């Protein structure tokens, strides 16, 4: 078991969220901070859905770079199955 | 829309949104509107000038339209005056006939008393010794309990929510001022200790068994002092706590909340028992029995459901209201449930049968506050529109108004001999109302031409310091208690 | 009326999107849909305001509106397969008319973290004692008869408390007499005589020159001022010669020993002028006349240097533009003084130590003038077109200033 | 204003992690209104899994959701919950410091001297003295 | 407007240099 | 803007003086979202029927189809009435002290030995 593994090597490692932050958003909907590794998990889980997003997202502003736009996202987002949407309205 | 009423302006405009079919085929309040009957109590000698003009075939379809939606409830008596038709109407649906007012009503306390009903009429807990330790020392604290009336006027003692950044939604105290629940808007609900003494919580099964078997101060013995804070917060609603009911032996703590389920949170565990889910809606008020087993929870659904404790699924769906069930309380023998909500309507119903016995109209805005007289035969109603009907429940006659209050009237409590009715605003006011010379005066006409009693019922305002009086709470010896967040 | 959203937005709406050439019966049909879509909503949100108590709204109530309505709270993306954002929300979008449309995510991280409050707890206090509402922080607001004074003898002994201890005997006992001076609602119709106990204070404690009997009042001064509930400019006719005397008077008690308290005493005096000369104000009445004064201290030829000093200080703390325009043409003169203090061996009198801490307050005033609308260059010997006070150690000054502003 | 200093001390702690994050091997000065697109996916991804796995477990007739609870909420999510050790390994994590609360103190009141008053016998002593 | 209330208040119509002794007889 | 300054007058027609920070902008979102769909769903329904130009019955035909897909408003009077007095007809029963602690069966109830992993 490799999950089990990683998340006992998990005391030191203070992932890239901090845990009063990743913890107010748990707390927030009644998950509460019982193992402070439990939450780095989940910081670390919710690290690599980002990250993951602004690798592919990097894919389409080389093919059009060292910047983020909305069109980037826009394409990156739809393999997802997720519909991004500008603001025009300000 | 122009020549109406100015207290229906929050209706017509609901209406005027509604211009299409398929708009309104989805509205439910609407549609419920449109095949109920407005029931229209008008009296005989007004009657006959009506069907004078209707009987007529020079109208012929107006009378076709009243006849076909309208119904009318005629009174023999004296027509109206302009400003009591204004006292009891507001409602759709309105102005409910008096074939419903007329069922009988249990409306008296249980242990002789003709109004109260048997012990075995609603099955209810059983009772020992302990219990009458209670009320010995409860006797002690009505000695100290002064007689409030008009000239000894309590004292108020705000418990202010300070800080407050989520929004408190929900305030309750235990019948004896120990403990003080808030439930707040980041989906939590958080107990406090007033009194000196740290809220202790016994650690687990595998440690609470290990101590006690009959050594005489079992209660100390289980409590563990590992665990002890002035403070004990519960986590498990996913959305904002809107009711918070304790349990009469101080354990068991309520809850309901925006994802539609009640809570039982233990207070000997400080953990979540039950999870009731049979709303799909936010339940917007929950409150437990005066005797502690069932309890009552209304929803958006536009019902209230009576509970146990030991069933997953309801006892009773009280589904007569055509809006959401804002309030539910019990009666204090609790065979009776009042239900205030959106559409106006205060209703009592029996918890036998679930039938609607008494139907109150007369507010102008939904129902936010309930709360019943400790004799049982008075119910004083709050609303938006910051009026304080009280009504009588052997009768009906909602005899007084109290019309101090400016903004939505969020918290009643008649004090415990019932001198006093204290009601708390969204106007950053405690005003407290005299609730002997309400009911010193209490058919065959349905009204009883209360009079503007207001100016000489007012004992006191007392205006809060930014502070909407969220609850309103009785010691045992007639001390007011308040809890609001400060804003 | 039925306001409904415009038509003339819902085409610009349809050909962004590749539905190009429509109908205005058909546009039309857009903007009454949507419209009541929103009425329905904003009507259901209500809901949640009034079952929340609160009238004024946290971003939330929109979003248990369109979950009631089973739509799905998120603004700006919608998912049709429903299941990584089911009808929890995300807290809507923190956008703006007026925003930049350009984001760094450097920026934000160099962005400050804000603080985050103590948790909500519980507080109770006293809305009624028998009927009475008390005046605590947590509330809002022919023989004849003899005469009643106005105050009561609890109001009238708690002057006497407040009195006594504000003349300073215990440092604990002051801080707290100065608080409760500082926040008392009703502390009005008291403050004649706290008016008149100050005035009179000053004019019989500078006979002899009793500097604690002093700072005591300046800070009841102090303490007077910011209490924002009672009505001053009816009773600062005596506050202002007060203060005035305290900054612009000798000291008939040895200088030596307490001029660093006596400079405090003139700072707590030019502190509390210069916020007299802020709030009060109405045309060429208060701030005008003290100006006046302060520059006929300056002009008047041969002064006392515990005065001069104190003037000079209470012209300097004036703000921006008084220095900018009145502690200019007068270099040479300050220069001269100096010089003169400093010429000849008598050093007993207290001309030396005035003649010092006048120069070094007016030099610390000259280095915003020259930092404020100058640009630093020959901080050598340039100076010396100014006398030669402070030159070159005024230069390093200056540089130490620009150090601080480069860390800033 | 300490009101919404309740939520913006941890949402622009958040702010800060996306900025922090958003320089790991991806792009520059994003757009704006792109940045509040994906922080609000973000918010809405932590209360999805703070939701579904509350149910899963409760579902299971208890209150405090172990791992077995959060890698059933997160296939019903669609994760591929085995691509996350990897994900940690890398060292391309930053360390970003905790927001700082409103207030240092913890708790200075105390109240002003002035004591007066006793309670009379319907008010018991642990409510608050009468006044001066 | 010279009859408005402030022109009136003793903070607009008193010397207090004036009025202090300042050891003068 | 355009589309905004309309939206404060749907507000100020409702009364609504002061409401969210962004209560004007929030909603705009929504309507937006609300529109596009509906005329992504009326291209389709265009194509369906196979027309040069999308039509107002396309669009009917989408707003019919939207609100019985996610309205779902609460359940109605005749429904609520039937549960009711289906339920309303079992009569209370009978409560025994001592024979049990009074709660709901524990497999309902959220009361489980509630376990946690080995900390190593």
């Amino acid at each position: 078991t490799p999950l089990v593994d990683f998340l006992m090597q998990l005391e030191d490692y203070t992932p890239t969220i901090p845990d009063a932050v990743t913890g107010y958003y748990l707390n927030r909907a009644g998950f509460e901070a019982s193992d402070p590794r439990i939450i780095r998990l989940i910081s670390l889980a919710a690290q690599k859905f980002i990250s993951d997003i602004a690798n592919d997202a990097l894919q389409h502003c080389k093919m059009k770079k060292y910047t983020l736009t909305m069109e980037d996202l826009t394409p990156a987002l739809s393999e997802y199955g997720i519909n991004v949407k500008k603001p025009h309205y300000f | 829309h122009g020549d109406q009423e100015c207290y229906y302006q929050d209706d017509l405009r609901v209406l005027s949104s509604l211009t299409k079919k398929e708009h309104m085929k989805g509205n439910e309040t609407m549609l419920d509107f449109r095949t109920s009957k407005f029931v229209l109590r008008i009296s005989r000698d007004s009657y006959q000038l009506l069907k004078r003009h209707l009987q007529e075939k020079q109208n012929n379809q107006i009378w076709n339209i009243v006849q076909e939606h309208l119904y009318i409830d005629i009174f023999d008596g004296m027509p109206r005056s302009k400003q009591q038709i204004d006292a009891m109407v507001g409602s759709l649906a309105g102005e409910a006939k008096r074939e419903a007012n007329k069922s009988k009503v249990f409306f008296g306390l249980l242990k002789q008393d003709p109004n109260a009903p048997p012990q075995n009429r609603i099955p209810l807990p059983e009772l020992k010794d302990s219990d009458k330790l209670d009320k010995i020392m409860n006797m002690k604290e009505t000695t100290k309990r002064v007689r409030l009336g008009p000239d000894c006027l309590p004292s108020i003692c705000f418990y202010t929510f300070l800080n407050a950044y989520q929004g408190l939604t929900a305030v309750d105290v235990t019948d004896d001022s120990s403990l003080i629940a808030g439930g707040f808007a980041d989906s939590t609900v958080r107990v406090w200790s007033v009194t000196p003494k740290k809220l202790r919580s016994v650690k687990q099964a595998s440690d609470l068994s290990l101590i006690d078997k009959e050594s005489d101060d079992v209660l100390e013995r289980i409590m563990d002092e590992k665990t002890a804070s002035e403070l004990k917060i519960l986590y498990g609603h996913s959305g904002p706590v809107y009711g918070a009911s304790f349990s009469p032996d101080r354990n068991y703590l309520l809850s309901s909340s925006e994802d539609g389920t009640v809570r039982l949170w233990s207070l000997q565990t400080f953990t979540c028992l039950v999870g009731y889910k049979g709303h799909n809606y936010p339940v917007w008020d929950t409150q437990f029995s005066p005797y502690g087993y069932y309890f009552v929870s209304g929803g958006h659904d536009r019902v209230a459901r009576l509970w146990a404790t030991d069933h997953y699924q309801p006892l009773r769906i009280f589904a007569g209201h055509l809006a959401d069930v804002n309030c539910t309380r019990f009666h204090p023998n609790s065979n009776y449930v009042a239900t205030g909500s959106a559409d106006r309507t205060v209703r009592l119903w029996d918890v036998l049968n679930g039938n609607c016995v008494r139907i109150f109209t007369g507010h102008k805005g939904p129902i936010h506050s309930l709360t019943f007289s400790p004799n049982g035969r008075f119910l004083a109603t709050g609303a938006t529109d910051g009026r304080v009907l009280l009504w009588d429940i052997g009768h009906g006659l909602m005899v007084g108004e109290l019309k101090g209050h400016t903004d939505t009237v969020c918290s009643l409590r008649f004090s415990r001999d019932g001198e006093i009715l204290a009601s708390g605003s969204m106007d950053n006011t405690v005003r407290l109302w005299d609730a002997i010379k309400a009911f010193e005066d209490l058919t065959a006409t349905g009204h009883i031409n209360l009079p503007e009693n207001s100016q000489e019922l007012l004992l006191g305002t007392y205006m809060t310091k930014s502070t909407p009086v969220v609850h309103l709470h009785f010691t045992r010896r007639n001390l007011v208690l308040a809890a609001g967040a400060y804003s | 009326s039925n306001t409904v959203l415009p038509s003339e937005s819902m085409k610009v709406v349809a050909e962004s999107m590749g539905i190009a050439q429509i109908q205005e019966e058909t546009c039309q049909l857009l903007t009454d849909e949507v419209s009541y879509r929103i009425k329905e909503i904003a009507q259901d949100a209500l809901k949640f305001m009034h079952m929340g108590k609160r009238q004024k709204l946290t971003t939330s109530d929109i979003d248990y509106a369109l979950k009631l309505k089973n739509v799905e709270p998120l603004y700006g993306f919608h998912a049709q397969e429903f299941i990584p954002f089911r009808f929890a929300s995300g807290g809507g979008r923190e956008l703006y008319f007026y925003e930049e449309k350009e984001v760094d995510l450097s920026d934000i991280i160099n962005t400050p973290l804000p603080r985050v409050p103590l948790d909500v707890c519980l507080k109770a206090h006293w809305l009624s004692i028998e009927g009475c509402q008390p005046a605590i922080p947590e509330n809002p607001p022919r023989l004849k008869p003899r005469s009643i004074h106005e105050l009561s003898v609890e109001q009238q002994l708690y002057y006497k408390e407040i009195t006594e201890a504000c003349v300073g005997s215990c440092e604990a006992k002051r801080a707290e007499a100065l608080q409760s001076i500082a926040t008392d609602p009703g502390l009005y119709q008291m403050l004649p005589r706290f008016s008149t106990f100050i005035s009179e204070g000053v004019r019989v404690n500078v006979v002899q020159n009793n500097l604690a009997l002093l700072i005591y009042l300046m800070r009841m001064v102090k303490a007077l001022m910011d209490n924002p509930t009672l009505y001053l400019e009816k009773y600062v006719h005596e506050l202002i010669p007060a203060v005035m005397t305290c900054i612009v008077s000798r000291q008939l008690c040895l200088r030596p020993d307490v001029d660093n308290h006596w400079a405090l005493r003139d700072f707590a005096a030019r502190l509390v002028a210069q916020i007299c000369k802020h709030f009060s104000t109405t045309t060429n009445n208060i701030q005008s006349r003290i100006t006046k004064t302060f520059t006929k201290s300056w002009v008047d030829e041969k002064t006392p240097w515990t005065t001069r000093y104190g003037s000079i200080a209470g012209l300097a703390e004036l703000g921006h533009d008084v220095i900018k325009t009145l502690i200019l043409p007068r270099l040479q003169q300050e220069g001269e003084r100096i010089r003169s203090v400093l010429d000849g061996p008598v050093l007993s009198n207290i001309d030396r130590i005035g003649a010092d801490h006048v120069q070094s307050l007016l030099l610390k005033h000259c280095a915003p003038v020259l930092a404020k609308l100058r640009p630093p260059p020959d901080n050598q010997d340039a100076y010396r077109a100014e006398f030669g006070s402070l030159g070159p150690l005024l230069c390093s000054q200056v540089v130490k200033a620009r150090a601080q502003a480069a860390l800033q | 204003n300490p009101a919404d200093n309740y939520h913006l001390a941890r949402r622009r702690t958040l702010q800060v992690v996306v900025s922090s994050l958003l320089t790991e091997a991806g792009f520059e000065s994003a757009e704006k209104a792109s940045v509040e697109t994906l922080t609000e996916m973000l918010q809405s991804y932590i209360s999805e899994i703070g939701r579904s796995a509350k149910s899963y477990c409760e579902h299971t007739a208890r209150t405090q959701p172990t791992l077995s609870d959060i890698v059933v909420t997160l296939v019903e999510m669609g994760f591929n919950v085995d691509t996350l050790p990897a994900y940690a390994k890398r060292s391309q994590r930053m360390v970003i410091t905790a927001p700082p609360v409103t207030n240092q103190p913890v708790t200075p009141k105390a109240l002003t001297a002035g004591q007066n008053r006793p309670h009379p016998p319907h008010i018991p002593s642990h409510f608050p003295e009468f006044p001066d | 407007d010279l009859l408005a209330d402030e022109n009136f208040l003793m903070v607009t119509q008193l010397h207090w240099e004036d009025d202090i002794i300042w050891d003068g007889e | 803007p355009k589309d905004a300054q309309m939206m404060a007058q749907i507000l100020k027609d409702m009364g609504i003086t002061e409401y969210e920070p962004r209560v004007i902008n929030q909603m705009l979102e929504f309507a937006f979202r609300y529109v596009t769909t509906i005329l992504d769903d009326a291209k389709i329904y265009s194509s369906h029927a196979k027309k040069a130009t999308v039509d107002a019955d396309d669009v009917r035909l989408a707003i019919q189809c939207r609100a019985d897909q996610s309205f779902t408003s609460p359940p109605p009077r005749d429904f609520l009435l039937d549960i009711a007095r289906q339920r309303n007809q079992t009569p209370l029963p009978l409560i025994k002290p001592y024979s049990g602690p009074r709660l709901p069966p524990d497999r309902y109830c959220l009361t489980a030995p509630n376990y946690r992993l080995k900390s190593l």
